[PDB]
RNA sequence: CCUCUGGCAUGUUGGAACAAUGUAGGUAAGGGAAGUCGGCAAGCCGGAUCCGUAACUUCGGGAUAAGGAUUGGCUCUAAGG
RNA sequence: GAAUGGAUGAACGAGAUUCCCACUGUCCCUACCUACUAUCCAGCGAAACCACAGCCAAGGGAACGGGCUUGGCGGAAUCAG
RNA sequence: CGUUCAUAGCGACGUCGCUUUUUGAUCCUUCGAUGUCGGCUCUUCCUAUCAUUGUGAAGCAGAAUUCACCAAGCGUUGGAU
RNA sequence: UGCCAUGGUAAUCCUGCUCAGUACGAGAGGAACCGCAGGUUCAGACAUUUGGUGUAUGUGCUUGGCUGAGGAGCCAAUGGG
RNA sequence: AAACUGCGAAUGGCUCAUUAAAUCAGUUAUGGUUCCUUUGGUCGCCACUUGGAUAACUGUGGUAAUUCUAGAGCUAAUACAU
RNA sequence: GGGUGACGGGGAAUCAGGGUUCGAUUCCGGAGAGGGAGCCUGAGAAACGGCUACCACAUCCAAGGAAGGCAGCAGGCGCGCA
């Protein structure tokens, strides 16, 4: 029981430069069959994936790599709910939101994600792969589905996204944060929302001006304000800080009537962890097609994930199951503004090592990582080490009009070419896929790809690491932590990272640094801590803690006074290794 | 990376251990134990969390008259446990399982000894019970 | 332990954490309903007398007296029980309690005040709030004024004004019945 | 290091001594000794055996 | 197996030790014939009462087939001349 | 291969095989205990066997030497094995 | 032969050797007797090296591998008939 | 209290983790050194613990008998447990 | 509103697994019994009216989690008592 | 004793007179609520849109615990000619 799709990337396919090709090249065509239709006219190739062998001809001929030819299981071809042309992405099944309860989607990127959300808020209507509401309510009967489509076609539900991509919206809305949330109240309720997110400083201040951490906080805080039902979430931890995120997640999980459907989206697997309590997860070919899971728990859900492995179908859907000398020193530096007062400890940074900060987006990991490159000067000291350094920033635009290609050879032709940076950065963050395509039309995760290459590939002593999860799908996170493990094992060349995911900086961490004290106030940067005590400080001060699963040792996230909490900070183990 | 210990190991090659998963089978009749180099006229034997060649003895036909690897769960013989604990179990059982370590079952009926479950993942998740 | 403080003849009631073996060492291993001084507890509490009702055990599972141990164990129950409200005419339900012997392995302690020594605390002994109502049974209204059969039991009845209801407050009353 | 009671006697067990019986009920007995050991095998009710703490509990003796 | 009547002085010697090999007895964790030509050797079984008893059969048997239960001490009751 | 009897066959057999259940130190893999020995002493006291005797390697030799040749070497008297 | 190439690995027709873990020849020794198969138990020696150490070879990319060298230190099992 | 001629002599091999899905490879597949954690076989000990033994003939319990009974005991090749 | 109190929740609805003098049907007995309710009969020194308890309400909570509940305040009855 | 493609009946279908076959199925009676058992309340239950066990299925768990019964009506899966 084994079928095959064909895909055609519209993007790439363009059938009057190439030629016809494909048809005098396939097996079936040169019989005298229907299998691929073309001429030098028309736009993209149509093929026949009943009449197609799959003998994976017309894919190694056709000249900008347009055609894919997959293999998917006969079972699912009853199970589709979308297809949007021939020759396209193929999405099986939807998942199953239930009133009063936050859904989490877990699954990389270009596995029907973005559709099935559409699909649930009712912007597209399932056309079942047909390419009919009576037909489709009939089609999903028997499950809670049907229930949430008749609610959704006689009571106008109001469908409510928090986007993914928060860097386009600066770009469209204009005047002062707290004018925004004044205009959009229905519930009114601002000022609860703020003190939850901490949106007191950035009432005053214009959209533009705003970080990437404080952006997330608005556009959360602006759907919370609005009433609807069904929300939409799409990775709203992504740019935030630790207790940030927790923060979001709770006023999500507070945002829970009865009434309303809610549907987050994290790769984050803590921070679904604590958000859920139901959870669906998206395997697929990327591109090709996608299955949305039945619904699990929140803990089973995740498990099978991270397995790779759903038990019911019994289909293995990934292969491996991701589980779990002093160079130089600085002295006791402080840097004065004049209120405010930045202060480190004295330390080692020891080559080949991956320094992990951590602290808040405030307490200026960016401003001690810009002070320490020299695109900040110093106000008292001064940090002029005589080194080259490199700078993975937060905020990733695309305002350089032309090729990946064209800019990998422009920043580093020798990283580009070596076989060593590439066995360890190019293969491992897929960058063999994007180079053709053009740097306008990357996504979020490709350009978090493509940043890591850049920066790894430009040579230092230094290497600092804003951000690199942010976007990322949970595999890709896990992928980008061990390509920057094995490149600075490789290198001699030490690194920092600045993150704000437990998994990773657990990951990562050598040493870990840590920040002290509020934003905009004095900042005790202590010195490199080993990572058992350096993460326990972390926690205690910003009150969590964790646990493991025997099964896959993931950190899972403790309530406040609860019993395993209380004991663990009596313990100082705020988490486990 | 936690490597296993040696344990006191009562089921010499020969014995019959009742299989203790949802398979079918009664019996486990242990033919040989696995990574045995051994000794002359001595029996190999297999404590708890040991792969080991069982023949089914008695159960569903479709098991009987042929060989599969399985683990030893639960184990009579008393073992020492790093900690000076001596632990045994009531009876000798096992699983029947996939030379990569999979079970052919689903369910494990009574407890599983840990130093088992540490060992064998798949075993210890479908275990209700340890130690 | 999360300790319920409660002095009844205020009526008021605190949530107090203790820590230390020690501290708490009077407490442990002693019965539902004894009465323990508190002056090893601290000497903020210096001679006070406390009565252990019996909260709630860690994991959620509240104290009953009888059952004796100081593990869990779980019972078969009816109406006119602890730690169980039937639902039905002659419902009956298993639920687990848990030892009257107070331990560690607990998550709460209640504890009711008897005697307050010589020190006062502050938002025990201090705050003062009232019973919340009067009498309404006329036997119980002639006991709290000393009045007798021939004494006129209307007059001498409390009465609660109910300010902030909008326009102006209601000198308002209960019925006496009986 | 968790000194643990023996499930038949009463008295406590330190680390080094005694050992742990797991019966495929799904529980878990500790014994001091083998004399124990024994009377807990052979069903023997330790509230009917003069040196076990249950017999002392129950009879009232000391105090 | 223990005792009285009657009869003996331990079977052609004593003492001191308590090594190995033996001869004759015992007991053994977990496994249970993997030992060996071969269950050789030993071990299980065992009495009685009450049930229950297959194939086959020369219809006699097989048959204590197999397989179960009970059994002490004490204080009474009933039944047998 | 048919009273040099053929084919059968209940019952029986210290008869010859094979398997299963139970049971077990037969074994994994051995250990500990008891008695009588062995052991040391008092007393008593045999036999078989004996060319001479009594450490080896190799050589040659009636073609596998304790003895001969060439080397290695050799230290009273004895005890239990 | 090995796509090609006698010799990486092989190797016909021929030819030269070694070995006494085969079996024959032979009949020297022993017929006034050297206890006649196997298994068990135990030690030691050899190398004509299966494995392990260090290496040279390939028709050795890796993995797997055969070919060869130093080499006998250490190993070389449990069962069914 | 010591020296040391001469004899003897001993350690063994494996797995897991890591390197690493890395080198190599079109891919399929797929290594290695240094580390770390353990195991096999062998050797030499030892008894804190678990186990075995147990005639301390230690202390209960019990069969048959025997000291008139009670009590205290004994016998039954170690009465049995 | 709530909560205690009382009543109902044994009807209805579904199915036909079982069950063969059993079910079941006609026939009769209860002089061999129970029967909420309905309907009718009965109902010769705290009484100028007694006791204290609790729920809702108030307020501390515990548990990851349930139509979980605990401790402290009160306050009624045709509830529970005399 | 075994079987029943057996819930009983009213009735249904064929039919000259006889019969033959069917009756899960709207009225009456029974029995049952995955399987067995035990019981609380109550006038009435050995109740299952009540509880307590076991078995068999299965659901969250922060793994200490907790909850469950469509042969009601819709609907699903499965079984299947249906
Ligand atoms: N309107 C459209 N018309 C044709 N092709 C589309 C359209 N939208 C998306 N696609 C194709 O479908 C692919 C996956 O898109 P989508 O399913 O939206 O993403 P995801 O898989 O993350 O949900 C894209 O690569 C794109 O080429
Ligand atoms: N060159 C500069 N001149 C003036 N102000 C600056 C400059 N660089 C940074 N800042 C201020 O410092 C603040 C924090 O810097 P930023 O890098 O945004 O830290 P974070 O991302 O943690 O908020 C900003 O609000 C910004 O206005
Ligand atoms: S794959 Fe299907 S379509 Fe593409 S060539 Fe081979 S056959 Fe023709
Ligand atoms: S497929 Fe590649 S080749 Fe065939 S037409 Fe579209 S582009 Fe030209
Ligand atoms: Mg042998
Ligand atoms: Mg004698
Ligand atoms: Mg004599
Ligand atoms: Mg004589
Ligand atoms: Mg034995
Ligand atoms: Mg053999
Ligand atoms: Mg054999
Ligand atoms: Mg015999
Ligand atoms: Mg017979
Ligand atoms: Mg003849
Ligand atoms: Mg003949
Ligand atoms: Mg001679
Ligand atoms: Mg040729
Ligand atoms: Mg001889
Ligand atoms: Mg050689
Ligand atoms: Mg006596
Ligand atoms: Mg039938
Ligand atoms: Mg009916
Ligand atoms: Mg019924
Ligand atoms: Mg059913
Ligand atoms: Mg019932
Ligand atoms: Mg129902």
């Amino acid at each position: 029981k084994l079928t095959r799709i064909a895909i055609v990337n519209h993007d790439k396919c363009k059938p009057k430069k190439c030629r016809q090709e494909c048809k005098k090249s396939c097996p079936v065509v040169r019989m005298g069959k229907l299998c691929i239709e073309v001429t030098p006219q028309s736009k993209i190739a149509w093929i026949s994936e009943t009449l197609c062998i799959g003998c994976g001809i017309c894919i190694k001929k056709c000249p900008f790599g347009a055609l894919s030819i997959v293999n998917l299981p006969s079972n699912l071809e009853k199970e589709t709910t979308h297809r949007y042309c021939a020759n396209a992405f193929k999405l099986h099944r939807l998942p199953i939101p239930r009133p009063g309860e936050v859904l989490g989607l877990v699954g990389t990127n270009g596995i029907g994600k973005s559709t099935a959300l559409k699909i649930l808020a009712g912007k597209q209507k399932p056309n079942l792969g047909k390419y009919d509401w009576q037909e489709i309510l009939t089609y999903f009967r028997g499950s809670e589905l049907q229930n949430y489509f008749t609610k959704i076609l006689e009571d106008d539900l109001k469908a409510i996204i928090k986007p993914q991509y928060v860097d386009q919206i600066p770009k469209a809305a204009k005047g002062t944060v707290g004018s925004i949330l004044d205009r959009k109240d229905e519930t009114k309720t601002q000022a609860i929302v703020c003190q939850q997110l901490d949106l007191t400083h950035l009432k005053e201040r214009n959209v533009e001006d705003l970080s990437g951490g404080e952006l997330q906080r608005f556009a959360c805080a602006v759907v919370c304000i609005q009433k609807a039902d069904i929300f939409m979430f799409d990775e709203p931890s992504s740019y935030l800080d630790v207790k940030q995120r927790l923060k979001a997640a709770i006023t999500i999980r507070s945002l829970i009537n009865p009434d309303r459907y809610i549907i987050v989206v994290e790769h984050d697997l803590s921070v679904l962890d604590y958000l859920s309590d139901f959870i669906c997860c998206l395997y697929g070919v990327p591109s090709a097609y996608g299955v949305v899971t039945m619904p699990f728990s929140v803990r089973e859900g995740i498990n099978i994930f991270l397995d790779g492995y759903v038990p019911t179908e019994n289909l293995r859907f990934r292969d491996a199951s991701l589980v779990f000398m002093c160079m130089y020193k600085y002295p006791g530096m402080k840097k004065k503004m004049g209120e405010f007062e930045l202060a480190i400890v004295a330390g080692e940074f020891t080559d080949s090592e991956i320094m992990v900060m951590l602290g808040e987006n405030g307490t200026g990991k960016t401003t001690f990582i810009r002070m320490l490159a020299g695109r900040l000067k110093p106000d008292e000291g001064g940090e002029v080490p005589v080194l080259n350094v490199s700078y993975k920033p937060q905020k990733i635009s695309p305002k350089s009009t032309g090729s990946v290609r064209q800019l990998l050879h422009e920043k580093i032709r020798d990283a580009y070419t070596h076989p060593q940076f590439v066995t360890d950065v190019m293969k491992p963050l897929q960058i063999e896929n994007i180079i053709d395509q053009e740097v306008q039309t990357l996504s979020g995760g490709e350009l978090q790809r493509v940043a890591l290459a850049l920066c790894l590939g430009k040579p230092a002593d230094v290497y600092l690491i804003d951000e690199p999860s942010a976007y990322l799908d949970s595999e890709q996170r896990l992928m980008a932590a061990r390509v920057v493990k094995r490149f600075i094992l490789h290198a001699k060349k030490t690194a920092f990272v600045v993150e704000h995911d437990f998994i990773m900086a657990t990951y990562l961490a050598d040493r870990v640094i840590v920040f002290d004290g509020v934003p905009s106030k004095n900042t005790v940067a202590n010195s490199p801590q080993t990572l058992l005590a350096g993460m326990n400080k972390f926690l205690s001060q910003l009150e969590i803690t964790f646990r493991r699963d025997p099964n896959n040792y993931r950190p899972r996230i403790n309530k406040l006074n609860s019993i395993k909490d209380v004991e663990q900070k009596k313990s100082g183990n705020y988490f486990f290794l | 990376s936690g490597a296993k210990f040696r344990i006191s190991l009562g089921l010499p090659v020969g014995a019959v251990i009742n299989c203790a998963d949802n398979t079918g089978a009664k019996n486990l009749y242990i033919i040989s134990v696995k990574g045995i180099k051994g000794r002359l006229n001595r029996l190999p034997a297999a404590g708890v969390g040991d792969m080991v060649m069982a023949t089914v003895k008695k159960g569903k036909p479709e098991l009987r008259k042929k060989v599969h690897p399985a683990v030893v769960i639960r184990q009579r013989k008393s073992y020492r446990r790093k900690d000076g604990v001596f632990l045994y179990f009531e009876d000798n059982a096992g699983v029947i399982v996939n030379n990569k370590g999979e079970m052919k079952g689903s369910a494990i009926t009574g407890p599983v000894a840990k130093e088992c479950a540490d060992l064998w993942p798949r075993i210890a998740s479908n275990a209700g019970s340890i130690a | 332990m999360k300790l319920n403080i409660s002095f009844p003849a205020t009526g008021c009631q605190k949530l107090i954490e203790v820590d230390d073996e020690r501290k708490l060492r009077t407490f442990y291993e002693k019965r539902m309903a004894t009465e323990v001084a508190a002056d090893a507890l601290g000497e903020e509490w210096k001679g006070y007398v406390v009565r252990i009702s019996g909260g709630n055990d860690k994991q959620g599972f509240p104290m009953k007296q009888g059952v004796l141990t100081h593990g869990r164990v779980r019972l078969l129950l009816s109406k006119g029980h602890s730690c169980y409200r039937p639902r039905r005419t002659g419902e009956r339900k298993r639920k687990s309690v848990r030892g009257c012997i107070v331990d560690a392995n607990l998550s709460v302690l209640n504890l009711v005040i008897v005697k307050k020594g010589e020190k006062d605390i502050p938002g025990l002994t201090d705050t003062t709030v009232p019973r919340r109502l009067g009498p309404k049974r006329a036997s119980r209204i002639r006991k709290l004024f000393n009045l007798s059969k021939e004494d006129d039991v209307r007059q001498y009845v409390v009465r609660k004004p109910l300010n902030k209801e909008g326009k102006k407050p209601r000198t308002k009353a209960p019925k006496i019945q009986r | 290091m968790k000194v643990e009671l023996c499930s038949f006697s009463g008295y406590k067990i330190y680390p080094g001594h005694g050992r742990r019986y797991a019966r495929t009920d799904g529980k878990v007995f500790q014994f001091l000794n083998a004399k124990c050991e024994s009377a807990f095998l052979s069903k023997r009710n330790p509230r009917q055996i003069n040196w076990t703490v249950l017999y002392r509990r129950k009879h009232k003796k000391g105090q």
